[PDB]
């Protein structure tokens, strides 16, 4: 007897057995019984602050006067005051540059996480290799003010011969893994799932602003991976080239057998 | 199905006439009230003007005399036209934000902004649908359909058949291809192709097909308040916040930006602004930071006409130290505009108790009434109103078709109205805790 | 099986005309407040309810709570009861009229049927079809599949969304795993490895299934038990669906949130759209308020509010406190510390002390309960404790003498373990009195006052 | 047009030579501070100030806000103009001397000129020319127009769906673009389409305008603190992820000064002090006139107007010292106090004329005198509240104007709260079940 929790949304419902025989097309039909009916005026033509149509005249210039001119994160606007007491004067030190500042100070916490995904690390490398007391503790003069970054138990504990540091680090995985709390069936689940709520608003523009925000593919393809067609034009290359998802983002499920879902399998 | 009796189930309307503004003495439910319901009728009719600010009336007066009653007869006789917000002065001390601006919002919620614009859409059953996926895809089709007049092929884009195989378009279905976006709202199904639906349940509703032309243009009304146009816009996909109460302080310029545009909008024939009514239920619950507040939030164009309760006498405000009337500050009562209720008389008293046993189709003997008259004389409406609703149900245990004084009896005996429920008190001192002794026995 | 303060109540005890029989289904006497609980009974039971009150007054130690459980098992299990306590509301991340709207939600409960569409199959060709992603810096992204599930009477052949592959990719789903999708959300739980790749030399303990027998679109109708504010929680946070919200959304951490007026209405249509159909049934019930003194004026005065809705269920609030001090506002002093407002509400059940008799018969039924069988002299003698000392005293002096008993070889408790366990546990009246007697001055064996 | 509390305020009614002059453009009398508030008005003109503080005596019920008001529409739309009450300073996410600043950063005005050039029209072609720059022809129902794009406005273009026909709505300063819609020539292709047809605009396909538009500093501190509106979709979720109000540090506004004066210094834009009209001013505790107390000798603060009606009253936040007005006489003696005197009873008749006439109410003389007498004997806000109910106890009865017998009508419907006090103590006397709970 297998079963589910319940469901409030507004789904498809098929007609018959006998007419769709062999190949069908599943269709994303998942809709919310709760909905919200804007007008075309406010959703879409001049009621939003942000969406630079005509009637909005506002959003254009307050775009641009307020992210690319007269911003103190632009590079021009940095390039000036960099040089003694003035205000972008340790920018110097820390281990960046203007165009890693700039995509720092306008991206969201995601895409900034995307980049992070694909920066090797090598402040914790220094203290495994220059680590004599004659080389006086050498760290490079543009990643200067990064001390945490350099003197790290961590780094030092993953290189040891003995792991007596290395299960004492991470000793909560080892006790959450030995009281069986991954093989434990789940025994409670919400008794009801919902899509979120969408906008019925009636233009074309509603239900693209709807697929590039609510689905967005650059945020799926950063968390997901790379297609397989992307993975045979990156590995059958003369050279090595680089991948805009470096590996799959999605986090590790901490339950084995129910991972994401609610659904139950009877046992 | 969620229309469960309540305590204010029987109230149609304020009741009055709309001519003379004569308070006739029993219309609509509510029944007695004569000098308030004639200054609730003028408040009203100076509502459905729209040319005056947001005002402050206070419905001041006793418990248990009517003024949550003519709140909801203002609330009924305006229909879902002039947004009537209900606001029960405890909802504003939130976590999730500050006081003044849950105060704030409560506030942008009651001014609409009524917008007519039209729409193009298509009724019909769908005779058949032939979709050219043969490897293939969706790349061209023909779908029929038909009203109980019209009858019409349509050639479909590629953005309509992956419209049409994400719902599912059956050979029978009642549709509605709105044209303007593409989304289709499956009205039924129709009867005429019983036979050919295998995969529903036995019980199944069957619609007919739709009568009339197959492409017609809606003129449909929205009203939306100026506390949805600021939620919506304060993120990236924001309206969910309304939802789910997770908006947050929201900054000041974007509701100046949006009070410059509804002007922008009405100045330009567009919109039309619509002003609603703010009920503040209990109004002395809250401390002077709030009335130095709404002291200013009465004064701008965009200012709902605000109605409120107060029960208090001479009592202390929060907050502060020192007592004042009614709950209220002397610089805001300055302000407001006080509407004075009455105790009711015994045969107002009678019919209201004769309107609530209507309401819940209980039978009464006219002794059982006298009898229900003489307890609520000395125990107030709301005890009598249950003893109705006690009484009905004790007829019901013995297999009894009217109550009579033998049930009236018994509930006036199980359970006691307050005045008894004090004195119990009083006379129970030892063994109930009054603040430091616990005696047992 | 553990015995509990609240064990041998199995009920009110009540006879077919409504009168209430003493000395029955566990309660003893007590009948001006079984008969009122009764009618409280059949008042939730006939659904012409909208928001009534019921205060249970009396003094500590006569039984407030064992009504309420009493109704509780007088209801049944299909009626939502939902007991709470006034001190529990004052949260940290919600007002607490949020906390209050949410037990009135979780106090009315519905009853949907629903039709699942499940597609249970074994996945026998999984490939991708990307199709055109020009130079936008994500790059190519799959659109289109053709997996091809088989079950035991006739296979299909089926082409799927990218959201559903998503759902299928974070399952992890190979050839030959046995999976069912589910087309209502889209989410798809991978089962295991079919029984015809089994092999008994392997490691990754998987769980074999056989192939699923029937078709492969089935399509199976089941009923649920879903409260009101379930379906709150479920439109607030939403945790349904393929999409970046419904996802991103159940890796964060889960805040309780406020709910607004919007939502409780709009589900509030749409569950009257479900009972336009046929299909839900809706069954309202109990919010159990104990110790409602300590909710403050703030509440009571939301309390109106939240009981002038055209749905809301009964309040039964519970109150051991006379001529007290509200929480809220220190400056009036009104009965039971309900404020003279809203006690107008209430319909007030008294609940009267206890006779030297009735404390016998609460002693032997309380005895029969736990297992402890014993003499007449030591139940006299547990009865003159209680008419001396207190009620709910009296009972816990019956499970350290049983100890003692088997300590001394006995099996019926006698005189002597009871004279004995009066002296090791003592009360808190001689407490107090040595309290007083022995702390003279604060020092080195004093006490810190 | 409809009615609020200071609708009949139109400026302070001066003369050339700055001096008030009685019954002039909606005030009625007051004219000491009428003329000091002229001065206030010419001094925030002159751009000499740095920080000024000005606060209003006088009970409630005299004319306060109305000449703040009488300010705000003396300066007109240009300079900027924030009233707060005291009371929206506290907040549960910042401090509340950062919301201080925020409104001292919401005063100040920055003016740009801009000539948008915007292109409606429907797109001929698609080329892309190097292997990069794409060509666009804009036809419009006058003349199509060739268009060569940078390549990342074209990123711009392609990230919305334009295909062939599309109408779109390029900016060509600011490269802001919309997708309008499908053009009806293309409507008839296949059947169902899903699009917004639309016709061919029969414009110009360059149209060339020019906008002057302020920004405020508070604006530029949010869009340099945290990006805003347009890469923020991780703000969808709402928990934590929000824009929530985060504590401006001094640095970030001290180098957006900067920014500012070297975009003033290129002739680009233009600065203009504003006011911060702060009212209610004893709701400010002690933790804020210690704040503002330093935050007036910026040399960029704008002028603040308190205002103040309570007397010798308790200082909020430290409950041992009593002073005038609420303000603690540290801060005290900054400020110019300008005093608001009451209303005498040939006063009050001026100011019901024009209030009647502002509502569209007449009235007879013989009515006036009566609205007047509740004026003297009660309150002047509770007078004026009598002609808007009695117009509607008017027109039901069959007549035009308001007679006395209306407004007779009205005082009996429609108590103050003076009689209802009385009501209140005397006729409720006894506290039991009909009676009120003090
Ligand atoms: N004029 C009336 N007609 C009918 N019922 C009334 C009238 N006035 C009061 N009631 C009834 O009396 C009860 C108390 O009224 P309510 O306004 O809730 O009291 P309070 O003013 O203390 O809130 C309500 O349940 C209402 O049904
Ligand atoms: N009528 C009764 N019959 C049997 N036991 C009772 C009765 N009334 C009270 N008790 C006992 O009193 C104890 C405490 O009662 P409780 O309801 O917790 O007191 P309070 O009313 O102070 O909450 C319970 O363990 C219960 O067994
Ligand atoms: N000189 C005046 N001429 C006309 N109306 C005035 C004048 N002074 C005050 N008022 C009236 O006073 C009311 C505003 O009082 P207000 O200044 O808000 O008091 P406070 O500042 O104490 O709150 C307005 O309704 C306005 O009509």
């Amino acid at each position: 007897d297998t079963s589910s929790p319940f469901f409030c949304g507004h789904f498809a419902e098929t007609g018959s057995f006998l007419r769709e025989g062999t190949n069908v097309a599943l269709g994303y039909s998942t809709r919310s019984l709760v909905e919200y009916r804007l007008p075309r005026l406010i959703w879409c033509d001049g009621g939003r602050l942000d969406k630079p149509g005509p009637g909005n005249l506002v959003a254009g210039f307050r775009s641009k006067y307020l992210n690319h001119m007269m911003n103190i994160w632009t590079p021009e606007n940095i390039r000036s005051s960099l040089e003694g007491i003035e205000n972008f004067t340790w920018l110097r030190f820390v281990d960046t540059s203007l165009q890693e500042a700039y995509r720092a100070s306008h991206t969201d916490v995601f895409a900034r996480a995307v980049d992070l995904a694909s920066k090797q690390n090598r402040l914790g490398h220094m203290q495994i290799v220059y680590d004599e007391p004659e080389d006086k503790k050498w760290t490079p003069v543009h990643a200067l003010f990064q001390i945490c970054e350099r003197e790290n138990p961590k780094a030092v504990a993953e290189i040891t011969t003995e792991g007596v540091l290395r299960d004492l680090m991470n000793i909560a995985r080892v006790k959450y893994r030995e009281l069986g709390l991954c093989r434990l069936e789940k025994a409670a689940r919400p008794r009801a799932s919902a899509p979120p709520i969408e906008v019925v608003c009636d233009s074309r523009s509603a239900v693209i602003e709807r697929e590039n925000i609510m689905f967005h593919p650059a945020m799926r393809k950063a968390l997901f991976g790379p297609t397989p067609s992307e993975i045979k034009e990156a590995s059958f290359g003369p050279r090595p080239v680089t991948l805009y998802p470096p590996r799959a983002l999605l986090p590790a499920p901490d339950h084995d057998k129910q991972r994401f879902t609610n659904i139950t399998v009877p046992s | 199905g969620l229309n469960l009796i309540a305590a204010h189930s029987h109230i149609r309307g304020l009741g009055v006439d709309a001519d003379t503004l004569e308070p006739r003495p029993s219309s609509q439910g509510l029944v007695g009230q004569e000098k308030a319901r004639k200054a609730a009728a003028v408040v009203l009719e100076m509502i459905k003007q729209g040319k005056i600010a947001g005002r402050a009336v206070l419905i001041a007066g006793p418990p248990s005399t009517g003024k949550t009653a003519i709140a909801m007869g203002m609330a009924q006789s305006l229909g879902q036209d002039v947004p009537f917000t209900t606001l029960a002065a405890s909802e504003i001390f939130s976590l999730e934000m500050s006081k003044t601006e849950a105060l704030t919002q409560a506030f942008r919620k009651s001014i609409g902004v009524r917008i007519k614009e039209e729409s193009e859409i298509m009724e019909g059953e769908v005779v058949e649908i032939q979709i050219d996926r043969s490897t293939g895809g969706a790349k061209q089709g023909k779908l029929t359909i038909k009203t109980t007049d019209m009858e019409a092929i349509y050639d479909m884009g590629s953005k309509m058949i992956d419209a049409m195989t994400k719902e599912r378009v059956m050979a029978g279905d009642i549709i509605s291809i709105d044209k303007s976006s593409g989304k289709i709202t499956k009205l039924g199904r129709s009867y005429a192709r019983s036979r050919d639906y295998d995969a529903m349940g036995v019980d199944t509703k069957f619609l007919q097909c739709p009568e009339g032309e197959l492409q017609k243009r809606k003129e449909v009304v929205h009203t939306v308040s100026l506390h949805e146009i600021d939620v919506i816009n304060s993120r990236t996909q924001g309206f969910l916040a309304l939802f789910s109460g997770d908006t947050g302080e929201i900054r000041s310029e974007i509701r100046d930006q949006i009070n410059t545009k509804v002007a922008e909008w009405k100045e330009e024939g567009k919109a039309e602004i619509v002003p609603g009514v703010l009920f503040i239920d209990e109004v002395h619950m809250l401390d002077i930071e709030c009335f130095s507040y709404i002291n200013r939030a009465l004064e701008s164009d965009l200012a709902p006409i605000v109605i409120m309760a107060s029960n208090r006498g001479v009592s202390r405000i929060r907050g502060t130290d020192y007592k004042s009337p009614h709950g209220l500050p002397l610089d805001f009562l300055d302000r407001v505009v006080i509407i004075n209720t009455h105790p009711y008389t015994p045969d107002e008293l009678r019919q209201i108790l004769s309107i609530r046993a209507q309401e819940e189709e209980v039978d009464l003997t006219p002794d059982a009434l006298a009898l229900l008259t003489k307890i609520g004389q000395e125990a107030g409406l709301r005890y009598a109103s249950n003893l109705i609703t006690t009484s009905q149900l004790i007829a019901a245990k013995r297999r009894a078709k009217q109550v009579g004084v033998e049930d009236v009896q018994r509930s006036f005996k199980l359970f006691y109205d307050p005045a008894r429920s004090v004195r119990f008190v009083q006379e129970s001192e030892k063994r109930l805790i009054g603040n430091d002794g616990v005696v047992d026995f | 099986h553990r015995t509990a303060a609240h064990t041998h109540i199995k009920g009110l005890g009540l006879n077919s005309s409504g009168i209430a029989e003493k000395q029955a289904a566990g309660f003893v006497g007590q009948c001006a407040a079984r008969e009122a609980c009764g009618v409280v009974v059949d008042l939730i039971k006939a659904h012409k309810m909208a928001g009534r009150g019921v205060l249970l007054a009396g003094g500590p130690g006569t039984g407030k709570t064992a009504l309420a459980l009493a109704i509780s098992q007088e209801l049944g299990t299909k009626i939502p009861f939902c007991p709470i306590t006034g001190s529990e509301i004052y949260s940290t991340e919600v007002k607490k009229t949020e906390v209050l709207m949410e037990n009135f939600r979780r106090a009315i409960g519905l009853r949907v049927r629903e039709t699942k569409d499940v597609y249970e199959g074994e996945v026998t060709e999984m490939t991708p079809e990307e199709a055109e992603n020009p130079l936008g810096g994500y790059g190519k992204t799959i659109s289109t599949l053709l997996i091809g599930l088989k079950s035991a009477r006739g296979q299909k052949k089926l082409r799927l969304d990218p959201s559903i592959y998503e759902a299928i990719q974070k399952e992890r789903v190979q050839v030959g795993d046995v999976i069912y999708i589910e087309t209502n959300t889209g989410a798809c739980k991978r089962v295991g490895r079919s029984d015809a790749y089994a092999t008994e030399f392997d490691l990754e303990a998987e769980e074999y299934v056989p192939i699923p027998k029937g078709e492969v679109h089935k399509k199976k109708e089941i009923v649920q038990d879903v409260t009101l504010h379930d379906l709150d929680v479920a439109n607030a946070r939403p945790q349904g669906g393929q999409d970046i919200i419904s996802m991103m959304g159940q890796l964060m951490k889960p805040k309780m949130t406020e709910i607004t007026d919007k939502l409780r209405m709009e589900i509030n249509k749409v569950v009257q759209k479900y009972i336009n159909q046929g299909v839900a049934e809706l069954i309202p019930g109990v919010l159990f308020i104990d110790e409602a003194h300590m909710l403050d004026i703030e509440c009571f005065t939301y309390l109106n509010k939240a009981l002038e809705s055209p749905i809301a269920p009964i309040v039964v609030l519970a109150s051991n406190r006379g001529i007290a001090t509200i929480r809220g506002a220190d400056d009036l002093k009104a009965a039971h510390g309900i404020p003279p407002d809203f006690l107008q509400r209430l319909l007030i059940i008294p609940t009267h002390p206890y006779e030297p008799d009735e404390i016998r018969r609460i002693v032997r039924i309380r005895a029969q309960t736990e297992g402890v069988q014993l003499t007449d002299a030591a139940v006299d003698r547990v009865a003159e404790h209680g008419v001396r000392i207190s009620l709910r005293y009296c009972l816990q002096l019956l499970a350290p003498a049983s100890i003692l008993a088997r300590v001394n070889g006995r099996t019926q408790v006698d005189v002597q373990d009871i004279a004995e366990a009066e002296e090791l546990f003592l009360d808190a009246r001689r407490s107090a009195n040595i309290l007083t007697s022995t702390g003279e001055s604060g020092g080195l064996h004093g006490f810190i006052s």
